[PDB]
RNA sequence: CGCGACCUCAGAUCAGACGUGGCGACCCGCUGAAUUUAAGCAUAUUAGUCAGCGGAGGAGAAGAAACUAACCAGGAUUCCCUCAGUAACGGCGAGUGAACAGGGAAGAGCCCAGCGCCGAAUCCCCGCCCCGCGGCGGGGCGCGGGACAUGUGGCGUACGGAA
RNA sequence: GGCCCCCGGCGCGCCGGGCCCGGGUCUUCCCGGAGUCGGGUUGCUUGGGAAUGCAGCCCAAAGCGGGUGGUAAACUCCAUC
């Protein structure tokens, strides 16, 4: 009954078709290629793990891993890399014991 | 290409391999003198994206740069003043030490031009840098146009004016919101622009 | 004008206005607002009354465009239209009523002052007060809400 | 000292400011000095506009400015795609092209398609040579034109729209505007814990049957 | 126990080039007070100011968003007007103190590394000829040297690019 | 207003070289700068306030990542580079 539009309220502001460009090109920007990957990990099992990254696996493997996590944290900085390390760091530990078992 | 194989390795430098490789470098380095020019450029990779090229009259001094902060040069303690000023011990200079490295391989090589450096490693006692220099008037540099621009008499000394990337760095200046101190050309000038009283004709 | 002022007059006269108990010394007070808390505080707080404190809350990066919204009254909301629509209108006999887009004229906000002119309106703005819109249907009109 | 009522004021002349009194003696000078430059580039760019580029219409930011619109920096992309000039060629007949606008709304993108089409109707190719290839406009309109364009060029105009009188239908009349005001003010101020008490409502039902 | 590659290093009044000091009104990088104000004073202020050192150019610096915003969105840098003595800081005292938007002056945008393709397709120096020579260049011709695969040159760089 | 010098700058001709240099449309591929970011810190700096910027020291990254989004943090969507 009467839909005025507001400036102010939720479904707010003027209203105005969007039209719905390419996104640009800058905004794939570490976007993770094929043969990037390939050369990441090909590194991986020749320069190998760092120490901190070793010392998380051990206290992954006892299956503490609040520990393991409070660990990166102070280690890397923030919470956010150190959550996104210690999933790297239980995938890899994963792929090991699927290669042990065999 | 073997390049980004390069840049992947040198960045796991906790890695096995690559910290077994700093410590015999930085042990090598170490038992030579302060500055001393670098036949090749031991980061070949780096050099490439600082812009450096493997032809003549590009060149890289290797210069060798004392690590910690900066004491205050008075004597005994005695900074005679308010006790604000009374600090000597934990202060810290404004340039970084790949800034004074550059500066330092500026100074002793004034034909050439310092271009950029880049880091091979660090003791507890030192940091160890690599200068890329330039001649400017080697025609090989003069004639290709593409590095013609650092003859010019503009780019005499970018390092002792706070210009090459490393020294950039300490002057503050980036665009938005984290800045405004450097809001005109540079930090002095803003102040300059701010502290003035523009006296009008009319009022 | 020097000629005019009081200096000139002075000339001859020792003290040159200032007094010979007291004299013009440099800064008797203290230089400038010192002493608001001690030995100028009468004045402070017989002339500035709060000016010693903190009150309410910080805001960090204020921008003063998020809040703009200038009003305009009923008062004077024909003023913003030719008087050829409040003419042509009062006659026309269609019952017609012209439109007021105030923010096209620089007002985002309608309040409420003021007597309206029996002769109906459809005012379009931003915001409106209470009254403003109670007025206005009063006066046999229809007020209009835009983004 | 203060006596006796007056802004208790602060003045910021207590660093050594007379080093740095900035007089403007110059202005005459000055806006003289660029008054010739300027006539001296237009003289050199003979024909072409005076102006400069033809630029884009854009709308301000800001709640504020908002409803105004002004000259922008550049045409983007897509508008130069959409009226079909290749980019790098633009800047070759005098069209501005900065290339960070993104673009929002379609209102905003066909109007800009509109003034380059336009542009190039009243716009007048001389060709390289003498000679005359194609794309290179008739020696006709070139005669009768070699002339320059003074002021900005296409200048934009913030325009309004003319609303007739309506009769006002029972329903706008019926409408209560200030109330609706604070109920869309409450429904956004609430919208987020309602959200969480429904979810919490939700779990409370599915806690139920286990 | 020689001869030969290269690597890392020396020495030459070796051939040919450059750098050194000055000036310093303006400019860039560091360094950095204390008188002073607060009616005392120590934080604050004076002030990132004087003095100190460094390096420039006809201007310098800055500059083509790891930006603003939160709009129906703007779109490198610099400059002016405004924002604004405002938001903020502060023995919340003295005092200090920006930015965005808006309007103008001006207006211009680009290139690598990388990723790839192309017989290194590239560069420097020698020496002989023709022109040109008071800003050492063009063209040709030399099994004449060297740089370079630990990567030169063409295409190409996020506004996408290649095939 | 004149004449004479010189020099600049732009117009035409000839020669010597270089230079076989587009765009859209559909497909298949290609894609980013590390002791850096970030964190902790101490010291200076800022209007920037549970850190505006620069530093030393220690830690020390990622790739639908990273940075920003002016009150510390976790979860979460968006926006923006
Ligand atoms: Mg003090
Ligand atoms: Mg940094
Ligand atoms: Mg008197
Ligand atoms: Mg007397
Ligand atoms: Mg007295
Ligand atoms: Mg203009
Ligand atoms: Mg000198
Ligand atoms: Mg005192
Ligand atoms: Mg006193
Ligand atoms: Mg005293
Ligand atoms: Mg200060
Ligand atoms: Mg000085
Ligand atoms: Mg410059
Ligand atoms: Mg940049
Ligand atoms: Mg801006
Ligand atoms: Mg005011
Ligand atoms: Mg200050
Ligand atoms: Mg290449
Ligand atoms: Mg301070
Ligand atoms: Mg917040």
């Amino acid at each position: 009954a009467l839909r005025y539009p507001m400036a102010v309220g939720l479904n707010k502001g003027h209203k105005v078709t969007k039209n719905v460009s390419k996104p640009r090109h800058s905004r794939r920007r570490g976007r993770l290629t094929k043969h990037t990957k390939f050369v990441r990990d090909m590194i991986r099992e020749v320069c190998g793990f760092a120490p901190y990254e070793r010392r998380a696996m051990e206290l992954l493997k006892v299956s503490k891993d609040k520990r393991a996590l409070k660990f990166i944290k102070k280690r890397v900085g923030t919470h956010i890399r150190a959550k996104r390390k210690r999933e790297e760091l239980s995938s890899v530990l994963a792929a090991m014991r699927k290669a042990a078992a065999k | 290409g073997a390049y980004k194989y390069i840049q992947e390795l040198w960045r796991k430098k906790q890695s096995d391999v690559m910290r077994f490789l700093l410590r015999v470098r930085c042990w090598q380095y170490r038992q030579l003198s302060a500055l001393h020019r670098a036949p090749r450029p031991t980061r070949p990779d780096k050099a490439r994206r600082l812009g450096y090229k493997a032809k003549q009259g590009y060149v890289i001094y290797r210069i060798r740069v004392r690590r910690g902060g900066r004491k205050r040069p008075v004597p005994k303690g005695a900074t005679y003043g308010k006790p604000v000023h009374h600090g000597v011990n934990q202060l810290k200079f404004a340039r970084s030490l790949q800034s004074v490295a550059e500066e330092r391989a500026g100074r002793h090589c004034g034909a050439l031009r310092v271009l950029n450096s880049y880091w091979v490693g660090e003791d507890s006692t030192y940091k160890f840098f690599e200068v890329i220099l330039i001649d400017p008037f080697h025609k090989a540099i003069r004639r290709n146009p593409d590095t013609q621009w650092i003859t010019k008499p503009v780019h005499k000394h970018r390092e002792m004016r706070g210009l090459t990337s490393a020294g950039r760095k300490s002057r503050g200046l980036g665009k938005g919101h984290k800045f405004h101190h450097t809001i005109g050309g540079s930090r002095r000038a803003a102040w300059r622009r701010r502290n003035t009283l523009q006296l009008h004709r009319y009022r | 004008p020097s000629r005019l002022r009081k200096t000139r007059k002075l000339r001859g006269h020792v003290s040159h206005g200032h007094g010979r108990i007291g004299k013009h010394r440099k800064h008797p007070g203290g230089r400038g607002n010192a002493g608001g808390m001690h030995h100028h505080r009468i004045n402070f707080d017989k002339y500035h009354p709060g000016y010693f404190g903190k009150v309410g809350m910080r805001h960090y990066h204020l921008k003063r465009n998020q809040s703009f919204c200038p009003t305009v009254n009923l008062d004077k909301l024909w003023t913003l239209v030719s008087e050829q629509t409040r003419v042509n209108a009062a006659k026309n006999k269609t019952g017609a009523a012209p439109i007021i887009d105030v923010v096209r004229s620089g007002y985002y906000k309608v309040l409420g002052k003021g007597k309206l002119p029996k002769q109906p309106v459809i005012v379009k703005a931003k915001f409106f007060s209470r009254r403003a819109e109670e007025k206005i249907k009063g006066v046999g009109g229809a007020c209009v809400l835009v983004a | 000292a203060p006596s006796r009522n007056g802004m208790i004021l602060k003045p910021h002349f207590h660093k050594d400011w007379q080093r740095r009194v900035a007089t403007w003696f110059n202005q005459p000078a000055r806006k003289i000095r660029r008054r010739k430059a300027r006539q001296a580039r237009a003289r050199r760019i003979a024909p072409r506009p005076a102006s400069g580029p033809l630029r884009p219409i854009v709308r301000c930011p800001t709640v504020r400015y908002h409803t105004k619109v002004r000259a922008g920096r550049g045409f983007s992309l897509e508008e130069l795609r959409v009226a079909g000039i290749h980019k790098k060629v633009a800047r070759t007949i005098g069209i501005s092209v900065d290339p960070r606008r993104r673009n929002k709304s379609t209102e905003s993108l066909q109007a800009n398609v509109q003034r380059l089409k336009e542009y190039r109707s009243k716009l007048v190719l001389f060709p390289r040579k003498p000679s005359a290839p194609k794309k290179g406009d008739s020696s006709a309109e070139e005669l009768k034109l070699a002339t320059q364009l003074t002021g900005p060029v296409m200048p934009i105009r913030n325009v309004f729209k003319k609303e007739k009188a309506r009769v006002i239908t029972e329903e706008e009349k019926n409408f209560k505007a200030f109330a609706s005001l604070r109920m869309a003010r409450a429904n956004a101020r609430l919208f987020g814990i309602r959200a969480k008490r429904a979810k919490e409502a939700a779990e409370q039902d599915v806690e139920k049957k286990k």
